[PDB]
């Protein structure tokens, strides 16, 4: 379920950021098979070359999981009632 | 920017044509002992979305 065309800045980013951010979350739950899974469905890792869109996507997964809380933690739990 | 060697026939003058198909951009080129046929992505086919306000943007060429 690829999405055509890299550019700078587009729906696919948003896209491969989710992917990310699914793949993060399998991490955090303790599942590496399917984070790889994910990895390797979007960019292969056999790559040692510079692929500076995937490392502003990782950057910028970064920056949205420094400045937001976490899911799953207490300051969801006084954000629900 | 794409540089095709058609190394053995000189490519003839007023040779290169270009037909669109809803799912390809077909280009047909003559030269004086042979003829060939290339298929290359639509535009629309490699997805059609500029929302986001760039100034750069990645070409059908990949």
């Amino acid at each position: 379920a690829v999405v055509k065309d890299s550019r700078p800045d587009q729906i696919a980013h948003d896209d491969k950021t989710k992917h990310l951010k699914a793949a993060f979350l399998r991490y955090c739950r303790k599942d590496i098979l399917g984070a790889q899974s994910m990895v390797d469905s979007l960019f292969s890792d056999s790559d040692m070359e510079p692929d500076d869109e995937l490392d502003l996507a990782v950057n910028q997964i970064s920056v949205d999981l420094i400045d937001d809380y976490p899911a799953s933690d207490p300051r969801w739990a006084e954000s629900v009632p | 920017a794409v540089r095709l060697k058609i190394l053995n026939c000189s490519i003839l003058p007023g040779g290169v044509h270009i037909c669109e198909t809803q799912n390809n951009i077909i280009v047909l080129i003559l030269t004086n002992q042979t003829v060939h046929r290339l298929i290359l992505p639509h535009p629309s086919r490699m997805y059609r979305s500029e929302i986001i306000s760039d100034s750069h943007i990645q070409s059908i060429f990949t």
